[PDB]
């Protein structure tokens, strides 16, 4: 009965231009849309996707939002279509309900086998909500949380390479659990691609979050942070200053095994790291981080070859294998082909009487592509410093300054 | 240069799908070219996505993947041994040749640059070839050969636009 009502203010609100009044009327009258449960005709009707967006998304909130849904597939349908064809700018009125819509389409895709299916939904939500493409929200966490659990890593790549200015407050929803998952999640997807400095920025960028609590996904963070740099660098990296003081009394002395792996990787000694690895594997298994850590027990018959770069010019296969312990001159060959191979050291192999040279003269830095390399930098640099501009421009026009001065 | 756009109309034809699952052949060709570029996370990854019923169904999927784990362990005359014990089907014929000699010259390549003094053994051993006709072939590219000892001594192989938009930049 009302229903009829209500579609026809919905078309008159929407052809007379402003805006404001759909939203806030759809929001305070969900229990008059909720008790029906026939209104599927009142779904499409005469309401276009195109024209009559807003009406039709409240409207698929509320049959979406009842727990146990009988029809999955019909639903799902529904929302796609309704993301493909939509208006572009009129949802970005109601961010609310969209978030809770996506979040609860993540949800009720996880749940039963398969995130694989709404990831290419939820990469056409991504460009019709946000006002620039460096701006993040809360979807973006349940994009990356599909993909990672999707095990298809690539296609959530151009989303996570570009960096993210000013977060949207989608009229107060937008709490932590939505940014601290997003950095943590971006740790994870990059942790899995062998690019461990931008796994590291984000994980440093996860930890760094102002919170004067102890929060679970944050433990993770920390521990896979603690893992990577071990990874990348030679040792622990020390956080920035600007860190909440939480994070230096509870959290710290609670991943105690992980703070034992770095004391033992620090003496680089490729023993006593394997019978410390294999004491504490209960809590690494239960984390279920399996994977990291042998990585780091191989990491240092990777440095110690570095180290060893910077004293010798040219060894004999068997004085560098007894000093490394890798137990055979032959696997020696093997790791130093593996190095070459993979460009982290310049190093030559000689078969005839064993020998394995050291050659230290990589660039001379005179040739066209340090030039390149340098104008590209520099196309980087001014990029970051008219933004740093614009935002100061933006900044000292606020009619809330101009008064504290 | 038809590899890169078949690989991007696989991922895509991949990311849609009634549930998730594609045609055997999608799934070969994807595996297949991920092989072929040297990206072996993604090939990996996209291997345990496979579901297990249709990874069960065709050996062909698991020969592939045997393919890989050999690339995986960097074992060279297992790839050569590998690729050519196996019959395979059209749709995926003519990427692997492409894929075999891409691995041998990327071999000649790491051996160039690599190695200074190699057995002919071991050499010939790395490129998949009879000793014989590598040796005469590195003879006329330039690498010397020694017989007797048999050994291989590979050798190794506008602006004022951009000025003056540097100065304006810092002019300021």
């Amino acid at each position: 009965s009302a229903l009829e009502q209500f579609v026809n203010s919905v078309r008159q609100l929407s052809a007379q231009g402003q805006m404001t009044q759909l939203c806030e009327l759809i929001n305070k009258s969900g229990e008059l849309l909720a008790k029906n449960l026939s209104h599927l005709d009142t779904v499409l009707g005469a309401l276009d996707v195109q024209e009559h967006s807003l009406g039709v998304l409240a409207v698929l909130f509320v049959k979406f939002s009842m727990p146990s849904v009988p029809d999955f597939e019909t639903l799902f349908s529904q929302v796609q279509l309704f993301i493909s064809t939509c208006n572009g700018e009129h949802i970005r009125y109601a961010t609310d309900t969209f978030a809770g819509l996506c979040h609860q389409l993540t949800n009720a895709l996880v749940e039963r086998k398969q995130p694989l299916r709404g990831i290419g939904i939820l990469k056409q939500a991504i460009d019709k909500m946000q006002m620039n493409t460096n701006q993040l929200t809360s979807i973006h966490a349940d994009l990356c949380q599909l993909c990672l659990l999707a095990k298809c890593f690539k296609p959530a790549l151009p989303y996570l390479d570009v960096d993210m200015m000013d977060i949207c407050k989608e009229n107060g929803a937008y709490d932590a659990k939505h940014f601290l998952c997003y950095y943590y999640y971006g740790g994870m997807i990059y942790t899995g691609l062998k690019n461990f400095e931008r796994a590291l920025y984000f994980y440093e960028q996860a930890i760094t979050t102002p919170a004067m609590a102890v929060s679970h996904i944050m433990l993770e963070s920390y521990k896979k942070y603690i893992l990577v740099s071990l990874i990348l660098l030679g040792k622990v990296q020390q956080l920035p200053k600007y860190t909440s003081q939480i994070v230096g009394r509870f959290i710290k002395p609670l991943s105690n095994a992980y703070h034992e792996l770095a004391q033992v990787y620090s003496t680089n000694n490729p023993s006593e790291l394997r019978n410390l690895v294999n004491k504490h594997s209960e809590t690494f298994t239960r984390d279920n981080n399996m994977g990291l850590v042998k990585q780091c027990l191989s990491s240092l018959y990777k440095k110690n070859i570095q180290r060893l770069t910077k004293t010798f010019l040219t060894l004999s296969l068997q004085d560098m294998a007894s000093r490394v312990q890798l137990s055979g001159p032959q696997e020696a060959e093997k790791y130093v082909l593996h190095m070459i191979e993979d460009g982290e050291i310049f190093a030559s192999i000689n078969q005839k009487d064993g020998m394995v040279s050291f050659h230290d003269n990589p660039e001379k830095y005179n040739n066209p592509a340090m030039l390149h390399n340098i104008d590209q930098e520099m196309l980087k640099c001014i990029e970051l410093d008219e933004r740093l501009k614009a935002m100061d421009q933006e900044i000292t026009v606020n009619p809330q300054f101009v008064q504290k001065s | 240069f038809s590899f890169k756009k078949l690989l991007d109309q696989c991922e895509n034809q991949e990311l849609e799908a009634p549930g998730g699952i594609a045609t055997p052949p999608v799934y070969g060709q994807l595996l297949a070219l991920y092989l072929l570029h040297n990206d072996m996370n993604n090939a990996r990854y996209l291997w345990k996505r496979i579901p297990p019923a249709i990874k069960s169904a065709n050996s062909e999927l698991g020969g592939i993947w045997s393919v890989g784990q050999r690339i995986w362990q960097r074992d060279f005359p297992g790839i050569y041994t590998t690729i050519n014990a196996h019959q395979w089907s059209e749709t995926v014929q003519p990427i692997m040749e492409a894929l075999r000699d891409a691995t041998r010259r990327r071999a000649f390549a790491l051996v160039s640059q690599a190695y200074t003094s190699i057995i002919a053994d071991d050499f010939a051993a790395f490129v998949g070839l009879p000793v014989e006709e590598a040796v005469k072939g590195i003879l006329e590219q330039g690498w010397q050969a020694d017989s007797t000892t048999r050994m291989v001594l590979p050798r190794k192989p506008q602006q004022l636009a951009r000025l003056t938009d540097y100065v304006a930049f810092l002019e300021n």
